[PDB]
């Protein structure tokens, strides 16, 4: 829908997506009942990186309607959910570099270099790729 | 009718003097002159208290009384309330001396003595005031028994007692302020919200609104009040429960746009997390999701005047905050889900 324009319909799936990480849980096989992904579709790396990409996604379409107020709720929320995507602060330091630059980002530069893959399935790996902003280091040394 | 004035106005005095304790001067001949004075009013009160410009009269000197008194600075002294309490002024004056410590010693068996005779003249063809002090204390024990052996608190306020009848003084106190037009009911309103306890006030306020009427201009005299004074009205709708603003607002429609216009004000004051499944306020004060559903739950659940008008004033709001169809965005998209 984003590449078809349609801030509503999209923001519907942004939404829709998230609430389906938060009001359920994966990590439920109470019951032998089936057969199942067993490591793709498990990988609490492959959950906090999903969270951090449908909210990444929300915050764009949240600046494109022009509310960086919710925004910035949700990229706040992706970071301090998955702090080593680093597009996730970004994201962020883009939005505070507009509004209210020095203390906030300086106090997130040395958590960032303070902080300094593993199984990732390949769909999401490719998205996270595909949205991810060329000048992103270029941003970070600034 | 001029000689009654004279009477009553001096009597007054005396009255509002009693239970103050400057008392040392008293003596039988002070009680005597009192109670006879009483037996009069209470002859008075009998003979030409009904259907008399006498009986207009005598209220414009008591309620001009009550206001050039106050209820403020000097002393906020009640006085015989009105003319039903023609009728008693003699018990009123009887119980206050008997309160006074200062009562010299000679005048309080002297009193009792004429109170209490005894059963000496238990052929009495008028009701004594000895049979009145007994009657007293008997519906007085009674009530403590009742209260603490078989009354509980109602949930529709509306249907207690204490609320209801609390109202029912209120009333009549401003049915009296009303005829007599010297102040306007809003000073008197504008006073007692200083002077006594709100939560309380607020009941009793709410209640008075729905009591059917006795002489409506008492209710219809409460909305203006209130629709004039916003601030008040704010704590109102905070206090309450949601059934008692039900009825408020299928009785009285001017107040249905308002409180409907502070829910509005509420919910645009929250904010979702997702990690967490709820509305939540920012501020400790703020009244929470809990509160708010049920109020529009309540005002939904209601008479058809206002439940499309309530509804109307959802989905009006819900496209002024986007029209979307998901939960997580529109604090009002998800109450009218939350509705079935």
């Amino acid at each position: 829908w984003v590449q078809l324009g349609a801030q509503k319909v999209a923001i519907s799936e942004f939404s829709r997506c998230l609430e389906l990480l938060f009001r359920a849980t994966p990590e439920e096989k109470e019951q032998g009942a089936a057969f199942n992904c067993e490591q793709g579709c498990k990988s609490d790396a492959a959950l906090q990186q999903l969270r951090a990409a449908a909210l990444i996604s929300r915050g764009l379409e949240w600046v494109a309607s022009g509310q960086d107020t919710k925004a910035l709720q949700d990229f706040l929320l992706s970071v301090q959910m998955c702090p080593g995507n680093r597009d996730t602060y970004f994201h962020l330091l883009q939005t505070l570099k507009r509004l209210d630059r020095r203390d906030e980002a300086t106090a997130l530069w040395w958590r960032l270099e303070a902080q300094t893959l593993w199984s990732l399935p390949l769909y999401l790996e490719s998205y996270l790729s595909w949205i991810r902003p060329s000048d992103r280091d270029a941003f970070l040394e600034e | 009718m001029e000689s009654l004035l004279q009477h009553l106005d001096r009597f007054s005095e005396l009255l509002a003097v009693s239970s103050t304790t400057y008392v040392s001067t008293w003596d039988p001949a002070t009680v005597r002159r009192a109670l006879q004075w009483a037996r009069y009013l209470r002859h008075i009160h009998r003979r030409f208290g009904r259907h008399g410009p006498i009986r207009t009269a005598l209220e414009r000197r008591l309620h001009n009384q009550w206001r050039q008194e106050g209820g403020f600075g000097r002393g906020p002294v009640p006085g015989l309330a009105n003319f039903q309490a023609l009728g008693h002024c003699d018990v009123l004056l009887s119980l206050r001396l008997l309160e006074n410590r200062a009562l010299g010693d000679a005048a309080r068996y002297h009193l009792v003595q004429q109170l209490f005779p005894g059963p000496g003249v238990r052929d009495a063809d008028e009701e004594t005031l000895q049979e009145s002090l007994a009657r007293l204390a008997r519906r007085r024990s009674a009530v403590h028994m009742l209260r603490f052996n078989g009354y509980r608190e109602n949930p529709n306020l509306q249907e207690d007692s204490l609320m209801k009848t609390q109202a029912e003084l209120l009333l009549e106190r401003l049915q009296e302020v009303g005829k007599a037009e010297a102040e306007r009911p809003a000073r008197f309103l504008s006073s007692l919200w200083e002077r006594l306890p709100q939560n309380n006030f607020l009941k009793v306020i709410a209640v008075a609104l729905l009591q059917p009427p006795l002489s409506g201009e008492g209710s219809q005299v409460l909305v203006h009040w209130l629709l004039g004074n916003s601030e008040v009205f704010a704590a109102f709708c905070r206090a309450l429960p949601a059934g008692l603003l039900t009825l408020v607002t299928s009785r009285h429609p001017a107040l249905s746009p308002v409180y409907l216009g502070l829910l509005t004000d509420w919910g645009q004051r929250l904010h979702y997390d997702l990690q967490k499944g709820i509305w939540v306020g920012t501020e400790s004060q703020d009244v929470p999701w809990e509160e708010l559903h049920n109020r529009f739950q309540s005002l939904c659940q209601a008479p058809p005047p206002l439940k499309d008008k309530v509804l109307t004033a959802l989905e009006t709001c819900k496209a002024q905050d986007g029209d979307f169809e998901v939960p997580g965005l529109s604090i009002w998209t998800d109450l009218l889900l939350a509705l079935r």
